[PDB]
């Protein structure tokens, strides 16, 4: 997240951090106690038998007792198209089931095919790069953004921060877009670099998947 | 540009 | 335009600004009173029934009486190839015909297949991003550049600003390259990011199209 | 090279600079007195009958007597795949044979299929862009980096500079990765831009080619 | 990288 | 993002 602010610890306890030996590479959502939802592209070409799913994280550079670490048992994809960046969703079934508590809770999804109107105020959030030089976040960042249908396709949900250059960056993929309490996007892709100020960012439209996610978490 | 993030 | 300067108001009155509900997304040229020429990629995947073509613009963030607003009635493409970025030209026939005047005049094209020698001093111009953080331009920028055949293909015209890092950026697409009074390129694409200092920028070679544009404006 | 330091003159005398009329576009290695090894992508779409191979360079912006200039007589490719960036190797047979001396010597390659363990300390080096604004290098830069198998494929060798944002950039392609005295990579590609701090950089794995390079230099 | 602008 | 350098 470029130009966002430090979230309040565990102010979003459905927020997951997918990690490899060295560190965070993408974000995810706790959609069930034993399932997480992220961006397909994040695990397409990773050794998923190495990936760690860290729940209850806040300051990744720190040591937090708060945290619960799983491993992915299985992946469910729904026809990612890497060359058009279509259906950039996955689900990751964990080798366990977490302990729901204050710092780890399950997100609500919207209803099947709820379409987001232009103008809708949402919150984008991630541990991705803080900007064209500043590295990846230690502390979870959150960003106020708006739904924009211009410069977008209908098979994404697109956000834009008007009048500043701010938005999602590398490693924010997989991360939720929470609109009105409900998880409307997953962080897929940027145009022009991050924080272009011109092109909206693009999120996999969760409400277009919901019935699929449902038949998989029940 | 489209870079996947 | 990275590292260019503020043009003089209406110092280039063939310069167009293509805009969607929020703002400028690419530039164009007034080639006839009811036609404009831009970069195919600029409208490939836009709702062209939303696009606005603003003539007689200078300081987009301002309100100028000077301005004339049309809508595109029709598009004429000549075999854009999005994966090689070949033939990145379009023509946009407007729902009207503008009023030619001091702040809105029709550009001259060159002759069919005029090839630009290496060394040729030209002027690149646009309301695209001013640089890796500074946003899009309010005030039309213009940049002195040179034709370079190295690091180029023959199916582009390529420019380079020697000894500084300067050049075209996001939203400068569609915008003219005016060489010797005549419109030789359209702003297509950059390599390495904008203003790399290493790779030339690439423009659709207008003189290779001219007979096509001619059979369409007469 | 972003965030590397000035190498000591001719401290690496196998280092080559491939140049076109205006200047350096990629690096190479002196693998034999009449052969050089670079990144396929560097000459795929260049007029190789224009390219210059400058040996014994240090401060490219200067005039150095030290230097020996050849032209490529022929290219040997081994199935570059530009769309997956697979086999990004070439060999360039020079119109002569250089004079081996203190400022021009032949690199050692490793053995066929030597695989590099995670953790291996190496030196990356190049005259490519010094960073998101600072241009290309005048003076050869060198950078201490580590082999990382995460965020990588097996058909590359990948490096990462931990705890800073540093790494290879545009024009560093073709350039050697020298590990333990031996040439283990060629500079192919970056993810996220240069110096992302998140994604490793990727090098063509020379030890996977060696028997091929051998049947061509003997 | 080639990004269309 | 993969840009060839
Ligand atoms: C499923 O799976 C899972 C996972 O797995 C994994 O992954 C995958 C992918 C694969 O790879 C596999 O193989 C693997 O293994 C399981 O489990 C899990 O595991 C993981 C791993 O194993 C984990 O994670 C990690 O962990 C860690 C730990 O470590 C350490 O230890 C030591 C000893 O103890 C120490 O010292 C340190 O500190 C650390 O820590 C810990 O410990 C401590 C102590 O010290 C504790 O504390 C506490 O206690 C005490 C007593 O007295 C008291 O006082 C209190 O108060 C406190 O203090 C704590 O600390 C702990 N920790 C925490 C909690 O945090 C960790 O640490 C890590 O982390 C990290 O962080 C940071 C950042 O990086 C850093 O700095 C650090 O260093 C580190 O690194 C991680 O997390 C996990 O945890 C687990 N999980 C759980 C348990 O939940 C399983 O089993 C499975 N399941 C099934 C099968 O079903
Ligand atoms: C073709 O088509 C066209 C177009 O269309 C469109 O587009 C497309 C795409 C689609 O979407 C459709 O649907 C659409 O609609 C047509 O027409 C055109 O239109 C357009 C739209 O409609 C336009 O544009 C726009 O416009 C505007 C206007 O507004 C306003 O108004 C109000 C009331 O009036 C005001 O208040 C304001 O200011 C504004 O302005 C105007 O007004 C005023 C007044 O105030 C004026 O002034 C003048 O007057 C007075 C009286 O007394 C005097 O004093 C004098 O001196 C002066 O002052 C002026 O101002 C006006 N304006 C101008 C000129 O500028 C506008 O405004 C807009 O703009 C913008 O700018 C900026 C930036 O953004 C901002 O700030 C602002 O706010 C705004 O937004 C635009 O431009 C146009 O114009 C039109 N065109 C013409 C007319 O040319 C058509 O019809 C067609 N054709 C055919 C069909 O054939
Ligand atoms: C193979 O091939 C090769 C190559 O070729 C080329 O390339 C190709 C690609 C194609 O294009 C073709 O066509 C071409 O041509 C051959 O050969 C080679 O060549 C090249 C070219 O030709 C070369 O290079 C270049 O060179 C140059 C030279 O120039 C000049 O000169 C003048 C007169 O001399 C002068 O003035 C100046 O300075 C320069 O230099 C030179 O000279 C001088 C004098 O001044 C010298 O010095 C010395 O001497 C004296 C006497 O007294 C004494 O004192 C001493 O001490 C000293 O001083 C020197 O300087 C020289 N130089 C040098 C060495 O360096 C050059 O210069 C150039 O460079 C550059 O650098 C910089 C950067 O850019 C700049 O600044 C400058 O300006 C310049 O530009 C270049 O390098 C080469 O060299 C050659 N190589 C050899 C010889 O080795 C061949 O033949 C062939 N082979 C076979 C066929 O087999
Ligand atoms: C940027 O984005 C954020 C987030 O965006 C939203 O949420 C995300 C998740 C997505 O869903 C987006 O789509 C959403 O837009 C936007 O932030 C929102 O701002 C609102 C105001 O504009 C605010 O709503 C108003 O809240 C009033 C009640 O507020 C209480 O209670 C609610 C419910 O619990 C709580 O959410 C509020 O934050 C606030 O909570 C209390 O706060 C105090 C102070 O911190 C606490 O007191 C301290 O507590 C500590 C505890 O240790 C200690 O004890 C201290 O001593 C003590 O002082 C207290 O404990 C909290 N209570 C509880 C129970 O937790 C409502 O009355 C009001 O309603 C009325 O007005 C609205 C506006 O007109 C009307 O729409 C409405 O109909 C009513 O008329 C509002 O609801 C939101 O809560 C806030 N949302 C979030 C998630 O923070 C932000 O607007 C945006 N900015 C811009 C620029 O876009
Ligand atoms: C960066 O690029 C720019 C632009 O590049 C060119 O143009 C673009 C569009 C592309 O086509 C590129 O391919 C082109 O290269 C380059 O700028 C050019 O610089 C030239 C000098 O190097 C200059 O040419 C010389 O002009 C002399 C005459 O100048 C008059 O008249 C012409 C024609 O009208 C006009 O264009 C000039 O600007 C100048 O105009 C007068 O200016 C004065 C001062 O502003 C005005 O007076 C003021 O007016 C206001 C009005 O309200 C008020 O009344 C004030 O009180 C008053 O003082 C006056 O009104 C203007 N008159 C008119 C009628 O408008 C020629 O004599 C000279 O020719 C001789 O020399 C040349 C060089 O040796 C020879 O080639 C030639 O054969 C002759 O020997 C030149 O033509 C260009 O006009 C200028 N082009 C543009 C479009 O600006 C620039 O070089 C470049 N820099 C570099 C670093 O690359
Ligand atoms: C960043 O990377 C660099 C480079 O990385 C390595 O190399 C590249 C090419 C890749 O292959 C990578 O995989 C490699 O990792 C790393 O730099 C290395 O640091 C080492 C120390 O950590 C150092 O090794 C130790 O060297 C001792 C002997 O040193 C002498 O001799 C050797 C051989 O000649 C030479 O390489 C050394 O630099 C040093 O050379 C002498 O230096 C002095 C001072 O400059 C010279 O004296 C001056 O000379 C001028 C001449 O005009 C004038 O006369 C002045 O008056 C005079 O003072 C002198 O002339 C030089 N002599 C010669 C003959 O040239 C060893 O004893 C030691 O071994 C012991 O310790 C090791 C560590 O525990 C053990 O492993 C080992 O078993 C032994 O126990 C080491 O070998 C390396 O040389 C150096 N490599 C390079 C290429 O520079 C660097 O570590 C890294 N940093 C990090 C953060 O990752």
């Amino acid at each position: 997240i470029v130009g966002g602010r430090r979230a309040r610890p565990h102010a979003w306890p459905f927020m997951v951090s997918l990690q490899l030996r060295g560190g965070h590479f993408c974000g995810a959502t706790l959609i069930a106690p034993n399932f997480v939802m992220s961006a397909a592209h994040c695990v397409a070409n990773v050794n998923v038998r190495a990936v760690r799913v860290v729940l209850g994280a806040h300051n990744l550079s720190r040591r937090e007792p708060t945290r619960q670490v799983f491993a992915v048992q299985r992946i469910f994809e729904n026809g990612y198209d890497p060359v058009n960046l279509l259906n950039d969703i996955v689900i990751l079934q964990l080798n366990g089931s977490a302990t729901i508590n204050a710092n780890v809770q399950v997100a609500q999804l919207p209803a099947q095919g709820r379409r987001l109107g232009n103008g809708v105020q949402c919150l984008a959030m991630g541990w991705g790069l803080l900007g064209r030089n500043r590295g990846i976040a230690s502390v979870l960042q959150e960003l106020n953004v708006t739904v924009v249908t211009s410069l977008c396709r209908r098979s994404n949900v697109c956000t834009l921060v008007r009048g500043r250059q701010a938005g999602v960056c590398f490693g924010d993929s997989g991360s939720p877009l929470v609109c009105n309490g409900l998880i409307h996007g997953i962080a897929s892709f940027v145009r022009g670099g991050c924080a272009s100020g011109l092109y909206p960012d693009a999120f996999a439209p969760v409400a277009q998947f919901v019935n699929w996610i449902d038949s998989i978490i029940q | 540009x489209a870079a996947p993030v």
